[PDB]
RNA sequence: CUAAGAAAUUCACGGCGGGCUUGAUGUCCGCGUCUACCUGGUUCACUGCCGUGUAGGCAG
């Protein structure tokens, strides 16, 4: 739990004060993947901007979360021999839906 | 200790020139009794306009710089100071040791009276946010907005009024704002669990507030124990060591209209959790109770959990 | 006029109703030409002003002989199954008009008008012209294909003030009102 | 108990790409100098299948290859899951081998579907179709102007040798390859739509032409009964039926007659659904996909 | 109605002169990424036009 309300505080704290989110040299993940640290609207925006340049949820969030959660506790083939392990799967799994239903709204 | 019917939100408050040290004991964060005081100033001077009441209030702390230094290779942090004028003659005398900070801090209050009964909901957050500005919230200015991206975003949520669904999205859209702060709740059955913990030698309060708040480091007979959550040491209250007295008898009185008493601080416990980790907003705001028939003068945070 | 043919979408599995009303529109736009004439407007009978929708029926109006001899053109072959006529009826009701309403929405249109008109620059036509200008329609379009350039082009569409009498006019070659006023019901 | 874990299904019905030409009418005969449609980037910039001004109708060239063998999946996890749909395949086409599948096939290939732009407003669409299998032809087939239709299926007094043809492919006792192609009058210099890439129209060498998948999408047009309605007409195979152009899916989770539902119960519960519903599914295995978790 | 209320750290400055880091080296062995998919959101809520003004008919 504080590591996920680190994440979500170092997420929070990284799109305040950095207005700079649009087309540029070396920008190119930092529009699908970025969209929870992502900027405001631009000044060139398209009719259908809802897609391409802000989409309307943290789509590429879930499964980094899913892939950090992973990378962070080296789960092994016999992490569920009891509900130890489960049990902080199932915790883990929870709070990444959560995290996944808190930043889609993120984008509105 | 009346459940509010709405949480008036006062929003990203720079206070410059604050009191960091606050207690005799702590130096951090000022203490959550100026937060209190400031919220009944606020009430006599609005609140009795507005025909509302104002009890609670949300300590967020969006970001916080104290005005200290780490002298030349030491553990430890000294104070800035400030010089001050001269006496009669060219002696700068006297330098009593008072620490500053600067905190963005962003207040939610519980508001009781005629809201939405007999006055609008927009205005009377305008007339509060714009009233809020012109005093001081911890012993420092409240410095205004005058930078760009012009919030002014004082959000007058109602909470007894809406479906369930609709309250919750009430509630998780007001901490959106709260965005990077930290809300500041008392603590007060876990010090007395962690008092009831350690009873095996002698239980003694100070001694178990002064021995979870650091880092008590203990080998295998090669680890530090895990840390269960920021754990601050904050005053909680007054306690009296002098009965009480009357109005005019007591020299050099601040008024000679309300008794005095000789009080002493008393240091509860504190924790810094996320505004996402809790249930409702309104379960988090500090009120101040007093028991006038002892010595107890306490504030604290009623249904922290 | 008088006489009036309802031509119903049928629903269509590989296309929107959207889709083959605008088939429908430059096909009925090429027997107009092929006819000639200002006498044959269009009317929508299921307009939705709310979702700005055009419906799935089309009501052509004009006497009995341009029926019947629209309906032996080759400008409904191959969309005889893609479509359900009625029978060339009666009239039974106000009148309204049907008109085309464009706009400026594109300030570089008028950018480069400017430029061809009064032998301006680019930075004097971007003051005279700013991006402000751009007219915003709630109104429901066909997409149809363009003669000289050949980019797609959608065609706005507005029914007109319900009036209890009509008025003497003419019609373009879409169906739509240059004076004329058909019959809403 | 359980599906399996991981289990999924080859495609059957292979399409290629339908490479367009452009030529004169009673020219059908000689369809092997016929310029390949060129397109040129010409000014806003459009992209448009400009005919030559001696050539008039299109003619559409793409193959198709049925494999046969709908039943065996490709990657099943569970043992005692793929012997069970084996033998629930093979009692489906025991009671009942796809011939009615395979005659709304050739109802598919009767009608240009495969064209979607370039089929409307047309005169006649006539396609052509032969079947090769030694390098040479062994039956053509001629197809009619009125019997192309959209939704009209009927007995034909050869399109059920054609059904017939895909049946004996799609068995699994001898697969068939056809040469399939679609002239159609369309107008002089009038703007036939491929397929476009992300404007790109898409493109192969020297040419423009259609997507495969949309070919497929067009060519497994079978699914009629689904609870709404089956007024409009049939609608492509899909497992949750999808429809982006009418744009509501349909075939709902809160029902039972989606795909998911019905083989979970065909298999494991043995609720065996009526003749439409098991064509249904056995269409959407002649598919393909990823099912399972 | 707030451990409330109150507050000028100031003036000046040569871091600086030197220098051998070097010698040697086996990254090895082995592998099934699979199956499916309508871009026909508008690759710009368009484009040159009768008068510098909105009033339009030829692949529009």
């Amino acid at each position: 739990g504080q590591i996920c309300d680190e994440a979500l505080q170092y997420a929070a704290r990284l799109r305040e004060l950095e207005p700079g989110w649009s087309a540029t040299p070396g920008c190119q993940l930092h529009d699908a993947e970025q969209l929870w640290l992502d900027p405001l609207r631009a000044q060139t925006d398209e009719t259908f901007l809802q897609r391409r340049l802000r989409g309307d949820w943290p789509a590429e969030v879930g499964n980094r979360f899913a892939n950090w959660l992973n990378r962070a506790v080296s789960s092994d083939s016999q992490i569920l021999g009891s509900p130890e392990a489960a049990q902080w799967s199932q915790e883990l799994s929870k709070e990444l839906t959560m995290f996944k239903e808190i930043l889609e709204d993120e984008r509105d | 200790v009346t459940d509010p019917e709405a949480l008036l939100l006062l929003p990203r408050l720079s206070i410059q020139n604050a009191n960091a040290i606050s207690s005799p004991l702590t130096w951090g964060f000022p203490s959550p009794g100026a937060f209190t005081g400031f919220v009944h100033a606020l009430q006599r001077r609005v609140g009795i306009s507005l025909d509302i009441e104002l009890d609670g209030v949300g300590i967020v702390c969006h970001r916080f710089e104290a005005q200290i230094s780490q002298p030349a290779g030491k553990r430890t942090k000294v104070f800035n100071l400030t010089r001050n004028p001269l006496n009669r003659d060219g002696s700068t005398a006297a330098i009593v040791e008072e620490g500053r900070a600067h905190l963005e801090v962003s207040l939610l209050l519980g508001v009781h009276g005629d809201g939405l009964d007999d006055h609008p909901a927009q205005e009377i957050a305008r007339q509060v946010q714009e009233q809020a500005g012109a005093m001081r919230l911890a012993g420092g200015s409240i410095l205004p907005w005058c930078n760009e991206r012009f919030p002014a975003p004082n959000a007058e949520l109602l909470m007894l009024g809406g479906s369930d669904e609709q309250r919750r999205k009430n509630q998780r859209r007001l901490t959106r704002r709260l965005l990077p702060g930290f809300a500041l709740v008392s603590r007060e059955a876990l010090l007395q669990q962690h008092l009831e913990t350690l009873r095996t030698t002698l239980p003694e309060a100070t001694t178990l507030d002064a021995l979870l708040d650091l880092c008590r480091i203990n080998f295998e007979p090669w680890q530090v124990r895990d840390k269960p959550g920021w754990l601050v040491p904050i005053p909680a209250g007054y306690n009296a060591l002098s009965p009480l007295y009357l109005p005019g008898e007591v020299r050099n009185a601040r008024d000679r209209e309300t008794p005095l008493r000789f009080v002493e601080n008393l240091f509860g416990l504190g924790e810094w959790l996320s505004p996402h980790r809790v249930a409702a907003l309104s379960d988090l705001l500090w009120y101040h109770h007093a028991e006038p028939d002892k010595g107890l003068y306490r504030w604290s945070t009623p249904r922290f959990v | 006029m008088d006489h009036y043919l309802d031509i119903r979408l049928r629903p269509d599995p590989e296309f929107p109703p959207a889709q083959l009303m605008s088939v429908l529109f430059g096909k009925l736009h090429q027997a107009l030409v092929a006819q000639g004439g200002d006498r044959i407007g269009v009317s929508f009978p299921d307009l939705d002003e709310s979702r700005s929708r055009l419906g799935e029926r089309l009501r052509i109006h004009a006497s009995a002989d341009d029926l019947r001899a629209l309906l032996a053109r080759p400008w409904l072959e191959g969309l005889r199954d893609h479509l359900q006529f009625g029978e060339p009826a009666v009239v039974p009701t106000p009148y309204r008009q049907v008109s085309r309403v464009q706009a400026k929405s594109n300030p570089e249109r008028l950018r480069r008008r400017l430029m061809r008109r009064h032998d301006l620059s680019e930075e004097e036509a971007r003051k005279r012209i700013p991006d402000t200008v751009a007219r915003a329609l709630d109104l429901p379009f066909v997409t149809l294909r363009s003669q000289s350039t050949g980019q797609h082009f959608r065609l706005f569409i507005r029914h007109g003030p319900l009036q209890a009498t009509a008025e003497e006019g003419g019609f373009t070659c879409y169906g739509l009102s240059k004076g004329g006023f058909v019959p809403w019901f | 108990l359980s599906t399996a874990s991981v289990l999924a299904f080859e495609r059957k019905l292979d399409p290629s790409d339908a490479l367009m030409s452009a030529g004169a009418w009673a020219q059908r005969d000689a369809s092997q100098e016929w310029p390949a449609v060129t397109v040129r980037e010409k000014s806003q910039t459009v992209d448009v299948a400009n005919l030559p001004s001696d050539a008039d109708t299109l003619k559409v060239r793409f193959t198709l290859r049925v494999l046969g063998g709908a039943g065996t999946p490709s990657a099943c996890n569970d043992a005692a899951y793929r012997d069970k749909l084996l033998q629930t395949v093979a009692t489906y086409v025991n009671e009942q081998g796809f011939a009615e599948l395979a005659r709304r096939y050739a109802h598919n290939l009767a009608n240009a579907r495969f064209l979607w732009r370039n089929r409307v407003g047309a005169e006649a669409v006539e396609v052509r179709i032969n079947h090769i299998r030694q390098g040479e032809v062994a039956r053509t087939w001629r197809f009619d102007a009125l019997a192309i239709g959209l939704r009209d299926f009927k007995a034909d007094a050869e399109l059920d040798a054609l059904a017939e043809l895909i049946a004996s492919g799609l068995s699994g006792s001898g697969h068939v390859l056809l040469e399939v192609v679609a002239f159609a009058r369309i107008g002089d210099g009038q703007e036939v739509f491929p397929s476009q890439e992300l404007k790109t129209l898409y493109s192969v060498r020297d040419a423009a032409a259609i997507h495969s998948q949309k070919i497929g999408n067009a060519l497994r047009t079978i699914d009629t009964w689904y609870p709404d309605e089956d007024g409009l007409g049939p609608i492509a195979v899909e497992p949750y039926g999808s429809v982006t152009s009418q744009g509501k899916a349909y075939r709902q989770p809160k029902q039972k007659l989606d795909f998911y539902t019905l083989l979970d119960n065909w298999v494991l519960r043995d609720e065996a659904p009526a003749v439409e519903q098991q064509h249904y599914v056995i269409a959407n295995l002649i598919r393909g996909g990823v099912f399972g978790e």
